[PDB]
């Protein structure tokens, strides 16, 4: 008996769902053995991390394989996230959390007689972001899976900052030089890019030839959702030579994230994440268990287009279906644009990305013909509605045609998105009714905001498990699928007890990350001092510098009479500058040397403290950010549109310094102003500023202390073997400062010192902290996420646990 | 065939 | 209570030894989808293959972790083979075999509903091979793990003949498009390699400088050894660039194996092979359980230079005692001398590797210096001995001072080894007594002969289960140990019942290679025909022409009276050619137009069928092999030093019929000459007829046939639309055919006659094949190895199953 | 420490 349902025998069936210590230690040692070919005598400690992780893995691909099969067998719409760079940080423990394995692993590895600690520390963090646009991928993608929605992240496959004379000091990471136990290499489903050629006219629609082809591999990682067994799938793309001097070329488009020719790679890389992936999509589709099969293609498919990098999806969608599907040309753009949504980050409109036409022709032909068709048809329309208006025209015109002609993608997005959206109020405001007043005044509707968001998993579970036990005890674990849920916790506003709880929880990470600094940069840590962060980007408009001058002149108030009440502080500020810009490696300079001075004096001793934590990355944050007191959310006015680091501050007990712009505002509105230590000039105080004009001349005299610091820095005081080095700041600070620090210098200062008032209360600290928590649920990527759903991909969350046996 |  | 012994539970003890069915379905479900993350509705042939492969190198590593921990333990002295390259065939079949898995395998398989046939031919063949010498080692491997020995394989780690137009078409072979699940990399033992750069002469040592590094990797695979769970390493580097247009000189060293530049890329290959390799084993060494360290390294490593390639071994040996464990130059020359043995494997005085001094001197100035060192004393010895003799100097110099003077690498790899020998005794015998004939003189017992052998588990067992499966029977299990053992078969001669299953084995591996040339190259295929191969590599000296002539030959005997009693052939050509042998390439073409004819010809039917096998692979070998009658090792005499083919044909059933030259020497001394079909010139014959001269003038004519087929072939017959086509065979067979075809073209059509009249008595053939299958148990590779055991490596073999449990 |  039995037949070809002996295939059926293929299963999970006994070796899904049994999570006990037993298991776990026979499958680590049948990983440390047979995976790894290795033996106790033999591994290393990263020997052991690897066993662990796989241990791991085969959990999560569980749960993968089941939910693929869930996918597969309910045929949901699917949501494709389009990215050119994903900040993922480390795996290991985030997946033990989200899988509810912390526990067992913890006793299957204390068993084995190794330190899971220790394990957990050789992982290096995955190089696939440089900024906040990275990481605010990898929450979605943790709260779509969360979230039960059937997402994809779609990005490239690819930078260590260490210092030396207190200078940055760019060095190579090799994140995969040991290799990446997450991720899965899909050789059998490699696809050719072309670039470059020529297109053919003929009958039998439009060719494109002579093409230089590279290979794109997918490399899958599953991504977790928190408890309901739903496991999600970033799929990132590596480029391969097909089988002369070119044979590198293509690997070059995956090699550096931002990168003439330098902007030519750029167009290229962008085009590679762009063709690979909407094949892909199209391939899967095509497979879906589901006239035309593509006449319901922007029903069962959403891709987001995050910023303009992968604005080349429409043309290329365009390109698939009219070239290849063969279909019309009016059908196609009906298909496009239902498919497409575009989010715009960029405050900015000097910053738009826009390629030169000669550019884009060279390389891509066939979809610069693709762009002015698309063109036309857009302004033909307009030239309906407004026949006169030859401005209107010109301006709102995808090409910016003079010199040498650009495309500006920005504009490329708009026409061929059915959704354009900002990531907070003001934000989403400008986007809409100034940047883009043109477009919104025609498909007014078109337009929206989505409130950038944080989750909730990595950001407090993980990080911040000292918080997250207290809260659970007060208010029960649905803040965790529902931080609006955080609000509960007012109802303790009162309980003294509490506040001291923690406080006591602040203490502890507190101590943790005093161990660390101690152990890391080697200075005593003074584990009582209101421990005070900035850890953006190095770059002028973000401040810092401001910050510095704020170090310096705490620095004075102990010198110009060492025996006043201070209270105790350990700086930090951390943060990357681009290998290229001359300022801020200036400024960096600048923070080293003055900490040197502020550390080494005897007369401060445990009263101030300064620290440039280097190589700021996910890991990192995940350690300061639990145990900082004051945030340093304080950049110019106008310039910030959103805001990720100020609600992870906010979200574990940090209390925030900053202006009315970004984050700050939408945060204000929460937790209430009086909550929050706003200061400085509003973007209306700027709104004028500029008219009267600014030179820090004013200033400088008349703000006493600000002359101190002002000159100590320039009179070479610390600088001793250099004080004409930072002679660099003060020309592009007094003449060229596009950012008005000292004009701000006193609102800061003085802000501040409400501060170490409000700390030296500890009572008023904390009733005022825990304001700033129960008002964090907000800003939870989940709820970002909902959002998304509803007004934009017409998609719906569940919570449907996906079963492990079926 | 599915495409996962 | 339990401390420390906590790490005592990393171990393999309840997930090593339980080799049941139940057991594999569950390790293939965790592959198929764990490791491979896939699932029964996704997953390919090629994903099944994957996860079966997996499950069996798990069985495979747990014994090679015993076998480690047992060599780590003994502190045995260390052998290690050193090959440039290594045919290794496929895998799979061949580990389950020596581990006793196939039966398991085979119902664990079929109830997944799934063919092991299928899996098992997805497998590619692991390009490290080209030809004799490659697969020498691979039995060698083999041999060392059946025997006990802690051997090593160390080569690099790097082709597909394909035929269009009856011409052959090199095309790519991408043997690890998808992966090797049997090997493994060893990033964390990573070796620099240093190229061109100078030395500098300090007090405290020479130092080499301002190098080009290279690194090196090591890819594991695991060597199994028959039944006795014991299980030995080959591991194989590639190389990779460290961090301008450079970054592919590196990639270049490991790209193509048998590659101006072209001979400086093969240095390049072969020093890097050395150098990494060194430094292993010196590390190896030095961690060995075991005044100074290195006194003892000749008693616990030997080291077998195959051939001329790794004759850097010897001064970058000298040079990391000297230089880097700086130790004096004369205590490191006994402990080299004492490591290094050397195999001579080439017949030819003209084919010696020789490099030209002012290329070492570029790449590896510090070698030439110790060459040179190495040079003046070896010399400096010999005019101790030989004062006048001047002449005796210049010859046996190490250096051929002269044009551009170059290095003898031959003549280094003696000074540089306690022991060199031959594969066969008149090829030993020329070495020792000839072409280096004043280096025996000197030293004569350096000299030894050690006749190549064969491995009787994948040329008999794995290929000709039939064969060996009837064997057993009659003589039980142990020929496998000890395959002179097959002798006890002459008890049989007699057996007419024996010669009747026998004959009949032959018919079943001989109806389905049938089925699959069919299949194949689509071609009815006389199941009853007397299959005739000669399958060597395409090459003049391999004559093979001669089997074309004796090919067309038959072809007429078949035209000129189609009705007079002829034995049906089937008669097969396969080969690869250079694809710079412009020659060999026409004989390709000549054997493919020629099967046109005698194959389309209904006149003929199923009398005679021609047929090129195409790719000839260790895995094709093993599937013609079996199913052979008649095997073609016809090679001019004086030209082939062993000859491992002969002897697969010759313990498989096949016949053969050959020159008194290379293995069939040895052959007739075993079976007897009237038990094999010698002809042609011996040795001697063509020692005279050189002096005479030779011009195919007169066997043209006096030799009627011949003048047929001779002119048939340039009289445009088989080359209708370019009879003229060939025109440049007859060229270089007339006027330059430096290998005497027609010379021998009579014994040889005669002789031919003769097997066709044994095969027409079945009873006579297959009395005589048993008499070939009984005296082949001289040529397993187990009784070279042990004889390499005694008298080169001063290592014993072992019969100890190694103990899974411990 | 042991070296394979
Ligand atoms: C390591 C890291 N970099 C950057 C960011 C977020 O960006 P910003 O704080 O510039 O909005 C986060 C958040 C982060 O964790
Ligand atoms: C595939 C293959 N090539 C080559 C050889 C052996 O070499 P030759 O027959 O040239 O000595 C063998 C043996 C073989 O199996």
């Amino acid at each position: 008996l039995t037949d070809q349902e002996k295939r059926r025998q293929i299963s999970i069936r006994g070796i899904v769902g049994v999570e006990n210590v037993a298991e776990l230690k026979k499958s680590f040692n049948r990983h440390l053995h047979f995976t790894l070919v290795k033996d106790r005598n033999v591994a290393t400690t990263r020997d052991y991390y690897f066993a662990l992780a796989h241990t791991v893995r085969d959990h999560l691909v569980g749960r993968w394989i089941r939910t693929q099969q869930h996918y597969y067998d309910k045929c949901p719409k699917r949501v494709y996230y389009l990215s050119l760079e994903f900040y993922m940080g480390r795996t290991l423990q985030n997946t033990m959390i989200n899988l509810g394995l912390q526990n067992a692993c913890d006793e299957a590895i204390y068993q084995l007689g190794l330190d899971i600690e220790e394990l957990e520390e050789i992982e290096e963090d995955a190089g696939l972001g440089n900024g906040g646009l990275g990481r605010l991928a990898a929450c979605f993608l943790d709260s779509m899976a969360t979230l039960g929605l059937a997402a994809y992240g779609y990005g490239i496959r690819y930078f260590n900052q260490k210092i030396r004379d207190g200078w940055q000091v760019e060095e190579a990471d090799d994140w995969l030089r040991y290799g990446n136990p997450w991720e899965k290499s899909r050789p059998e489903f490699m696809l050719p890019v072309h670039f470059y050629g020529k297109v053919e006219h003929t009958n039998t629609g439009t060719k494109w030839i002579d093409t230089q082809v590279v290979l794109a591999l997918p490399y899958d990682t599953p991504v977790p959702g928190y408890m309901n067994n739903t496991v999600n799938t970033m799929r990132l793309w590596s480029a391969r030579a097909p089988n002369v001097l070119d044979r590198n070329l293509a690997e070059n488009i995956s090699r550096v994230l931002y990168p003439f020719e330098g902007k030519e790679l750029r167009l290229k890389q962008e085009y590679f994440v762009v063709a690979a992936t909407l094949q892909d999509i199209i391939r899967r589709f095509k497979a879906s268990k589901f006239g035309t099969v593509f006449d319901a293609f922007p029903d069962q498919v959403a891709i987001q287009l995050n910023d303009t990098h992968p604005a080349l999806a429409i043309p290329e969608l365009m390109r698939i279906f009219v070239d290849i599907e063969k279909l019309p040309w009016s059908k196609a753009w009906e298909l496009t644009q239902k498919t497409f949504a575009y989010t715009n980050h960029t405050v900015l409109p000097e910053a738009l990305e826009r390629w030169p036409v000669d550019l884009v022709e060279k390389l891509l032909p066939r979809h610069l013909e693709i762009i002015y068709e698309i063109n036309q048809k857009h302004l033909d329309r307009i030239v309906a509605l407004f026949p006169k208006d030859v401005d209107r025209l010109r301006r709102m015109s995808l090409i910016e045609e003079e010199g040498s002609k650009r495309i500006n993608m920005a504009h490329l997005c708009i026409v061929g998105s059915h959704a354009v959206n900002g990531v907070a109020k003001i934000h989403s405001d400008i986007v809409k009714t100034k940047v883009f007043k043109d477009f919104s005044e025609l498909e007014p509707d078109k337009f929206q905001n989505k409130t950038n968001g944080i989750t909730p998993r990595r950001w407090l579970l993980l990080c911040n498990p000292g918080l997250a036990e207290l809260i659970a005890e007060k208010i029960g674990e649905d803040y965790v699928k529902d931080l609006s849920q955080l609000t509960k916790l007012h109802s303790f506003l009162g309980d003294d007890v509490f506040l001291r709880e923690l406080a006591k929880v602040k203490q502890e990470n507190k101590l943790k990350f005093s161990q660390f600094l101690e152990t890391e940069y080697k200075v005593k840590i003074n584990p009582s001092s209101m421990f005070d962060v900035q850890v953006k980007r190095i770059h002028e408009y973000k401040r810092q510098l401001l910050n510095c001058l704020h170090v310096i002149t705490m620095y004075n108030r102990i010198k110009k009479d060492p025996k006043k009440l201070f209270v105790p502080r350990t700086v930090i500020i951390g943060g990357k500058a681009a290998p290229g810009y001359h300022m801020a490696k200036m400024i960096i300079k600048l923070i080293t040397s003055v900490a040197d001075v502020v550390n080494n004096d005897p007369m401060v001793g445990s009263k101030l403290k300064v620290i440039f934590l280097e190589n700021y990355r996910v890991s990192l944050a995940e350690k300061v950010i639990p145990a900082t007191d004051l945030s340093e959310q304080i950049s110019t006015a106008g310039t910030e549109a959103s805001g990720t680091g100020n609600m992870k501050f906010m979200l574990n007990g940090a209390l925030t310094i900053g202006t009315m712009d970004g984050a700050n505002v939408e945060m204000a509105e929460e937790a209430g102003e009086e909550n929050l230590f706003i200061f400085g000039m509003r973007i209306d105080d700027v709104a004028a500023l500029d008219k009267k004009g600014y030179e820090a001349k004013e200033y400088y005299e008349a703000l006493p202390e600000l002359k101190l610091v002002i000159d100590q820095i320039d009179n070479g005081f610390f600088s001793p073997k250099q004080p004409d080095l930072f002679k660099d700041i003060i020309n592009m600070l007094f003449y060229h400062d596009r950012f008005k620090v000292f004009a701000d210098y006193e609102a800061y200062v003085k802000c501040q010192d409400k501060v170490s008032q409000l700390y030296m209360n500890p009572k008023a600290w904390n009733t005022m902290v825990l304001k700033n928590i129960a008002a964090s649920g907000k800003f939870s990527s989940d709820r970002t996420i909902k959002e998304y759903a509803q007004n934009i991909w017409n998609v719906e969350p569940s919570d449907l646990k996906i079963s492990l046996s079926n | 065939g599915p495409y996962y």
